[PDB]
């Protein structure tokens, strides 16, 4: 039991290119997307784990 | 090490703030400190260039040091730790040794400048003056303010006071 849940939920992600398509087929056990994120990405950066305030 | 600063000139001057090296003159009209404009300016420019070379030659790129690895990638995490520590070690050693060597170079540069100034004055005066030992010359003739600013400029006139110096020797 985690959070009073015996079952589990795996989460998957994918990136769809311009012009491509994503197809979902399901007899059951599927948590469908409701919101997708249109993104254009930069060169690259990091993630900072700190409690320092933001100014 | 050219044996000037702490060598045959065993002290520095605190009343001389207009330069790094120069002269102290005592004649009948007065006494005073004066900087050597040429040597001071050249030294200032050279040291400025030195500092700029040490600082600005370091090129950097946008980096994101720090990555996140889950428990099943303890080998890539260790490799990343190795990359980081190796760089840290290299840069520490390089920085410390560069500063240690460059400080030496700067101090001997200043010593060389003082010695060269002393040599220039000595070769200008020749036997018209005498060396007392602490970096000073006692004139066998009478050097007024004009003669002194001639010495501090490189335009001394040995065959103008040669006869008087010979008489007073």
């Amino acid at each position: 039991k985690v959070r009073d849940q015996e079952g589990r939920m795996n989460y998957y992600w994918t990136l769809v290119e311009p012009g491509d398509k994503i197809t979902f087929e399901a007899t059951g056990n599927l948590v469908v997307p409701r919101y997708a994120f249109t993104m254009e990405r930069d060169a690259g950066s990091g993630i900072i784990i700190s409690d320092t305030p933001v100014h | 090490l050219f044996g000037a600063i702490a060598g045959f000139i065993e002290g520095g001057w605190t009343g001389m703030v207009d330069g790094w090296y120069g002269y102290h003159h005592q004649n009948e009209q007065g006494s005073g400190y004066a900087a050597d404009l040429k040597s001071t300016q050249n030294a200032i420019d050279k040291i400025t260039n030195k500092v700029n070379s040490v600082i600005e030659k370091m090129n950097t790129q946008f980096t994101a040091v720090g990555k996140e690895f889950n428990h099943l990638e303890k080998r890539i995490e260790n490799l990343n730790k190795k990359v980081d520590d190796g760089f840290l070690d290299i840069w520490t050693y390089n920085a410390e040794l560069l500063v240690l060597l460059e400080n030496e170079r700067t101090l001997d540069y200043h010593d060389s400048n003082v010695k060269n100034l002393y040599e220039k004055v000595r070769n200008q005066l020749k036997n018209n003056a005498k060396e007392i030992g602490n970096g000073c010359f006692e004139f066998y003739h009478k050097c007024d303010n004009t003669c002194m600013e001639s010495v501090k400029n490189g335009t001394y006139d040995y065959p103008k006071y040669s006869e008087e110096a010979k008489l007073n020797r």
